[PDB]
């Protein structure tokens, strides 16, 4: 048994069902077949009992093309069709937080998964804010647990999405770059800090505020500028911010702090202010009640 | 109908975000593909035929 039992010897790449030795060609095809995989899962129908059953099917459907191990978790020996049989009970991070969960401490740590969604009948009849604080501690812990060896992230955003929508109310992921997805994990993971990361699941869950985004972002795009190396949030209520106005839209306004995108209401701006504001003009916003 | 352009429409803006997320660009045979389901000149059956058929 070994983790090396994953990789092709003498490579990098993860043994995969298409033979595909070469890393960057094996990673266009199984994206490829991931993105076929999402498209048609959109379809099924949600299921009644949100757990590690359902998280290991999502990653079943996900990858089933391209991995014989698809759905299975990584603690578990694995046995290939070539009869080789890899796990890894721990899966070291270079330069990293506290790191993942090792060996019984993944098993133990689904299981509390499993039981919490049961006994809070999958965070359903909640309000839109009691959801989010459910869900951010269940998310923070599936973070630490890593449970599958590859496609951790895709497979959890899946996850939390559904079950957003089972409860009635929506987690929009595609709103959120990847600086700031970084920064709220580490905030987590390490300084014991959660703001971030409410901070986050409130902007892409308050639909007043997934509005502002998803126009900000699409004029990124159509401006063709990527953005997903910066922090792009909503101004929270009641902070003030001081920077380089960005311009105007017609849902919502963008600031620029210290790199960072602040998104706000064009209607929270003083009409006075906004009548004459140019690009570059250096302006102050604190974002109200 | 326009509910499920909508729909398609945010489908195919997730799968191109949770990609990005982790660091990955599409293949531009992949982009094209989902790019005409959300508009979508293709139904569901067709753009699997098409995403079968994709040479890399
Ligand atoms: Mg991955």
């Amino acid at each position: 048994i070994s983790p090396h039992h994953y990789v092709y010897p003498n490579t990098t790449t993860l043994k995969n069902k298409y033979g595909i030795k070469n890393l960057n060609a094996f990673l266009e095809k199984c994206s490829h077949d991931t993105a076929k995989a999402m498209i048609n899962l959109r379809e099924e129908s949600l299921p009644e009992y949100f757990d590690t059953a359902y998280l290991c099917h999502i990653h079943q459907q996900l990858f089933k093309n391209t991995f014989e191990w698809a759905g299975y978790l990584r603690h578990i020996p694995f046995t290939f069709a070539d009869g080789t049989t890899a796990a890894m009970p721990e899966m070291k991070r270079t330069g990293w937080k506290n790191a993942f969960a090792i060996g019984d401490e993944i098993q133990e740590g689904l299981q509390r998964l499993d039981q919490t969604l049961a006994e809070k009948n999958n965070l359903q009849g909640l309000t839109r804010e009691e959801f989010n604080s459910e869900a951010i501690e269940l998310f923070n812990s599936l973070n630490q647990l890593h449970p599958f060896r590859e496609g951790n992230g895709r497979t959890q955003r899946l996850f939390f999405e559904n079950l957003a929508k089972a409860a009635g109310h929506q987690l929009n992921f595609s709103l959120i770059t990847k600086e700031r997805m970084m920064v709220a994990s580490v905030a987590v993971a390490e300084n014991g800090d959660l703001e971030p990361m409410q901070h986050l699941f409130e902007d892409i869950s308050n639909p007043e505020k997934i509005r502002l985004l998803k126009e900000f972002m699409h004029t990124m795009k159509n401006t063709g500028r990527n953005v997903n190396d910066r922090p792009v949030m909503v101004a929270k209520e009641g902070e003030t911010y001081t920077g380089t106005y960005r311009g105007a839209g017609l849902e919502g306004f963008a600031l620029n702090v210290k790199g960072a995108y602040i998104i706000g209401n064009i209607d929270h701006l003083p009409p006075e202010q906004l009548k004459i504001l140019k690009p570059g003009d250096k302006i102050t916003f604190t974002a109200p009640k | 109908t326009l509910e499920e352009l909508k729909k398609r429409r945010e489908a195919v803006d997730a799968v191109i975000s949770t990609h990005a997320l982790e660091g990955i660009a599409l293949h531009p045979k992949t982009l094209k593909i989902l790019e005409g389901y959300a508009r979508g000149n293709t139904s569901l059956e067709e753009f699997n035929t098409l995403m079968d058929n994709a040479k890399l």
